[PDB]
C-alpha cells in the first residue's frame, strides 16, 4: 500500500571467466538508495541517494558483509540449478531474487513478497501467507523441500514482517522531503504539423515523482479513438520521471482537444490545452 | 553430519597439533568454539566459504584454513595451559542460523608428560547396616590418581553394562588442590536390592576408561606408559 | 532460457535549447539477459564520459538501465544511441529527436 | 557479556515448571537459540526462534521480545532428563560473528524423596586393602553436603540414582581419607 | 537493509 522497501538481486554466471557478476539494488518506493556491485577489487555497498550520505561506517560495513554473503550463496545456487537442469558448464545463466515489505496507512506491516527466477522465468515463490512456497517444476520442488527442511519461510517472515519494516521506517524518516513530499508533473502541450490538414498534439508530463501517472486525451470532453501514441514512463536521471501522450488532430480543430493528467502529487487532476 | 577428531587429547606445553573437522552437508559456513568448565562457548575462528577465514572473539593461540568446503582444521600453534578446554566445531547454512556442532574435543595441556597417570580403581562392598536397615545394597566405585581428567566410568553387572541404580559424581576432586598438575579422584554408586547382592553368582564390575598417550608419543620412565586403557575392579555378591 | 530484445528511448532530461547545458538520456528496458552494450553518439562518434545506472529489473524480470551524459545541443550536432544485445544481429542505433 | 544468563544453578521440583531467561545488548540481533548441554557433551538444539511472540514444541515454549531484548524458555512438567546446562545464543547481524553464546544456566530437576532417612554407612574394600569409604545416603533433596575442611579428607558432591524397577530415588555423597584417624561417624559435618 | 537470511536452492 503506502510505502515499500524492496531489493533486486541479479547473479550471472560466466564459466571460465571467474566468479559470477553480482549486482544488488535497494529501493524505497520508487527511489533507489543503495547498490552493491562485485565487479571490483573490494566491492562495497555504497549510497545512491543523498539522504544516505550521513550513515556511519557501521551501516556500510554490515551491508557490505551482507552483500558479499549474498553473492556467495547466489554462486552456490547457480551451480546447483545448473545440475538440476543438467546444463553445460560453458553456459551463462541468470538467477534473480526480488523481495519487499509494504506498510499500511497505519505505518505497520501490511504484506511481504519474495520470488526467485532462473533464466528470466519464475522458479520459486514465497506464498502470500509467508509460510510456504510454490515451485514451478521438478527442480524447483527439490528447492521447496530443502527450504521446508531448513525453515526458510520462518526466517524470511522474520525479515519481511520485522527487520524490513523497521528499516523502512528509518529510511522514510531520513528521506522524508523526497519520499513523502511528492513532486507533481510540470505539464505542457506541444504542436507538430504533420501535413496540411493534420497536426500532432503532444501532452508532456515532466519532473514527477513517484512514477505512477495517467495522461489522457479527450475530444470535446469525451473519449475518442483517434491515433493516440503513449510512450512508456521513463527516468529523467535525477530521481524524477517523464511521460508524454500524443494525438493527431485535424488542423484548425486543436482547441477541441484536452489532455488530462492524474498524479499523486497533484491536489486535483489537471486539464491542459494547446497554447498557441 | 559433523565429524570432529580427536575426542580426547593431551599435549605438552609448546607442542602443536591439528583438530580435524569435516562436514557432509556442503554448507558455506564453518566455525570453532571453545568452552572452559562451567562457562559459555566462545568463538575462536570461522569461515564463510572455501578459502576465507576470520577471527572470532578469542583467536589468540590458533590458526585455521579452509582449502575445501568440507574441512576446517584448527591448529594450536604453541600449546599453553590456558588452552586446556573443550573445543567444538560447527557447520552453518547461513551466517546467523542454527549451528550444528561436532562431538567435541577435550584437550589438556600439561607441563610434562610425566604428570600423566592412569587411575587406580577400587570397588567397595555394601554396608551390612545399610542392608539391615533398608533392604538395599550400595556399592561404591572409586578412581584415584588419574591425570589428565579424561575418564569415563561405567558399571557392568554379569558382563552387561547398567544405568538403572547408578550415579557418578558430576566432576572429580583434585587430590592436591594446591598443585596445578593435581591428579584427580572420581566416585560412583551402584545400588541394588539386598537380595540381588546376596546371591554370590552375581558379578559386579566398575570399568574406568582412560585417555592418555598415543603410540607415537615418547615414554622415558620406569613405570609403564600412561597410554589409553581400561582399568577395572570387581566384586562378587555375598550371602554374608 | 528467456530472451527479450531491449526497448529504447533517447531524450534530454530537460527540453532542449541550443547553447544551454543539459543531459542526454538513453533508456533501455524490457531486455533479458542483462548483458548489453549502450553508447551515446555525437555525430556518429562514441562519447566517452557516459555514465550509467545500477542494473535493476521489472515485475516481469526484464532488466532496465539508464545511460546519460552532460551535453549542450546545437542546431547542427546530431546525437544518437547505439544499443547491442544478444537478441540483435546488428547494433540498433536510435537518433535523438528533441521533440520526443 | 553481550548475552547474559544467570549461571545459577537453579532447582525446579520434578513435575513443576522451569523458566529460563536470557538478555542481549544489541538491538541488531535477529536469530535466537536455546541449546541444551549434558555435562561435557555437545550442545543439542532445543528451539530456534526468529519472530516476536511464542513458539511451542512439546513441553517447551520459547518467548522472544525484541523490543525488550530478552528470550526465555519455559519447560512444562520437568523431568530428570531436563537436568542440564541451557545455553542461550543470538545471531548478532550488526557484528556478524556467527552465533554468540551466553555463559549458560545450569538447571537441576530435584525429585521428592518419599521417606528420607539420613544415614552414614561405611564400606570395606573388595580387596584386602583394609581401605574404606564413607557413604552419606537417603537424605532429602534440600540437604546440601558441605565441602572438606581437612586437606586429608575428601568429600564428593551429592548425586541422585534411580532404581527404575523399584520406582525409587536416593541421594548419595561419598567421603574417604588416608589418615587412620578417620571415622565415618562424623565425616559429613 | 539486506535480508540476513539466504535460501539455499
Amino acid at each position: 500500500g503506502s510505502h515499500s522497501l524492496k531489493y533486486f538481486h541479479t547473479s550471472v554466471s560466466r564459466p571460465g571467466r571467474g566468479e559470477p557478476r553480482f549486482i544488488s539494488v535497494g529501493y524505497v518506493d520508487d527511489t533507489q538508495f543503495v547498490r552493491f556491485d562485485n565487479d571490483a577489487a573490494s566491492p562495497r555497498m555504497v549510497p545512491r541517494a543523498p539522504w544516505m550520505e550521513q550513515e556511519g561506517s557501521e551501516y556500510w560495513d554490515r551491508e557490505t558483509r551482507s552483500a558479499r554473503d549474498t553473492a556467495q550463496i547466489f554462486r552456490v545456487n547457480l551451480r546447483t540449478l545448473r545440475g538440476y537442469y543438467n546444463q553445460s558448464e560453458a553456459g551463462s545463466h541468470t538467477l534473480q531474487w526480488m523481495h519487499g515489505c509494504e506498510l499500511g496507512p497505519d505505518g505497520r506491516f501490511l504484506r511481504g513478497y519474495e520470488q526467485f527466477a532462473y533464466d528470466g522465468k519464475d522458479y520459486l515463490t514465497l506464498n502470500e501467507d509467508l509460510r510456504s512456497w510454490t515451485a514451478v517444476d521438478t527442480a524447483a520442488q527439490i528447492s521447496e523441500q530443502k527450504s521446508n527442511d531448513a525453515s526458510e519461510a520462518e526466517h524470511q517472515r522474520a525479515y519481511l514482517e520485522d527487520t524490513c519494516v523497521e528499516w523502512l521506517h528509518k529510511y522514510l524518516e531520513k528521506g522524508k522531503e523526497t519520499l513523502l513530499h511528492l513532486e507533481p508533473p510540470k505539464t505542457h502541450v506541444t504542436h507538430h504539423p504533420i501535413s496540411d490538414h493534420e497536426a500532432t498534439l503532444r501532452c508532456w508530463a515532466l519532473g514527477f515523482y513517484p512514477a505512477e501517472i495517467t495522461l489522457t486525451w479527450q475530444q470535446d470532453g469525451e473519449g475518442h479513438t483517434q491515433d493516440t501514441e503513449l510512450v512508456e514512463t521513463r527516468p529523467a536521471g535525477d530521481g524524477t520521471f517523464q511521460k508524454w501522450a500524443a494525438v493527431v488532430v485535424p488542423s484548425g480543430e486543436e482547441q477541441r482537444y484536452t489532455c488530462h493528467v492524474q498524479h499523486e502529487g497533484l491536489p486535483e487532476p489537471v486539464t491542459l490545452r494547446w497554447k498557441p | 553430519g559433523v565429524t570432529q577428531t580427536p575426542k580426547f587429547q593431551v599435549l605438552k606445553t609448546g607442542q602443536s597439533m591439528t583438530l580435524q573437522c569435516a562436514q557432509d552437508m556442503n554448507y558455506e559456513y564453518m566455525s570453532w568454539y571453545r568452552q572452559d568448565p562451567g562457562m559459555g562457548l566462545r568463538l575462536i575462528h570461522y569461515s564463510v566459504s572455501a578459502g576465507l577465514t576470520d577471527q572470532g572473539e578469542v583467536p589468540n593461540g590458533y590458526n585455521v584454513s579452509r582449502s575445501t568446503t568440507e574441512d576446517f582444521p584448527l591448529r594450536l600453534l604453541s600449546a599453553a595451559p590456558s588452552q586446556t578446554s573443550v573445543y567444538f566445531c560447527a557447520s552453518h547454512r547461513n551466517r546467523l542460523t542454527e549451528a550444528f556442532f561436532g562431538q567435541g574435543t577435550r584437550l589438556t595441556v600439561v607441563e610434562d608428560l610425566k604428570n600423566v597417570f592412569p587411575p587406580e580403581v577400587a570397588v567397595f562392598e555394601p554396608s551390612e547396616a545399610e542392608i539391615s536397615h533398608t533392604q538395599k545394597a550400595t556399592l561404591v566405585c572409586l578412581a584415584t590418581g588419574f591425570y589428565p581428567d579424561h575418564v569415563e566410568l561405567s558399571w557392568w553387572v554379569n558382563g552387561k553394562e547398567v544405568h538403572s541404580g547408578v550415579c557418578t559424581d558430576p566432576q572429580p576432586l583434585k587430590e592436591q588442590p594446591a598443585l596445578n598438575d593435581s591428579r584427580y579422584a572420581l566416585s560412583s554408586r551402584l545400588r541394588v536390592s539386598a537380595t540381588f547382592w546376596q546371591d554370590p553368582r552375581n558379578h559386579f564390575r566398575c570399568q574406568v576408561q582412560f585417555y592418555g598417550l598415543s603410540e607415537n608419543d615418547e615414554w622415558t620412565q620406569d613405570r609403564a606408559k600412561p597410554v589409553t586403557q581400561i582399568v577395572s575392579a570387581e566384586a562378587w555378591g555375598r550371602a554374608d | 532460457m528467456i530472451q527479450r530484445t531491449p526497448k529504447i528511448q533517447v531524450y534530454s532530461r530537460h527540453p532542449a535549447e541550443n547553447g544551454k547545458s543539459n543531459f542526454l538520456n538513453c533508456y533501455v528496458s524490457g531486455f533479458h539477459p542483462s548483458d548489453i552494450e549502450v553508447d551515446l553518439l555525437k555525430n556518429g562518434e562514441r562519447i566517452e564520459k557516459v555514465e550509467h545506472s545500477d542494473l535493476s529489473f521489472s515485475k516481469d524480470w526484464s532488466f532496465y538501465l539508464l545511460y546519460y551524459t552532460e551535453f549542450t545541443p546545437t542546431e547542427k550536432d546530431e546525437y544518437a544511441c547505439r544499443v547491442n544485445h544478444v537478441t540483435l544481429s546488428q547494433p540498433k542505433i536510435v537518433k535523438w529527436d528533441r521533440d520526443m | 557479556k553481550e548475552v547474559e544468563q544467570n549461571s545459577g544453578p537453579l532447582s525446579v521440583p520434578e513435575g513443576a515448571i522451569a523458566s529460563l531467561n536470557c538478555t542481549y545488548s544489541d538491538r541488531g540481533s535477529v536469530s535466537f537459540f536455546w541449546y541444551r548441554q549434558y555435562s561435557g557433551k555437545s550442545p543439542e538444539l532445543i528451539m530456534s526462534i526468529y519472530l516476536n511472540g511464542l513458539k511451542e514444541d512439546g513441553r517447551f515454549t520459547a518467548q522472544l521480545n525484541k523490543a525488550s531484548q530478552y528470550v526465555s524458555l519455559l519447560i512444562r512438567d520437568s523431568q530428570p532428563s531436563d537436568s542440564a546446562t541451557y545455553l542461550c545464543a543470538v545471531g548478532n547481524h550488526n557484528t556478524g560473528n556467527m552465533l554468540t553464546f551466553g555463559g549458560g544456566t545450569r538447571l537441576m530437576v530435584k525429585p521428592h524423596i518419599q521417606n528420607p532417612d539420613p544415614a552414614v554407612y561405611q564400606l570395606r574394600d573388595s580387596k584386602s586393602s583394609d581401605k574404606s569409604v564413607c557413604l552419606f545416603t537417603d537424605f532429602d533433596s534440600q540437604t546440601n553436603v558441605s565441602q572438606s575442611k581437612d586437606s586429608d579428607v575428601y568429600i564428593t558432591d551429592k548425586c541422585v540414582l534411580d532404581m527404575r524397577s523399584m520406582d525409587f530415588k536416593s541421594n548419595s555423597a561419598v567421603a574417604w581419607s588416608n589418615k587412620s584417624d578417620f571415622a565415618c561417624a562424623n565425616a559429613f559435618n | 537493509i539486506l535480508n540476513p537470511f539466504l535460501p539455499l536452492l
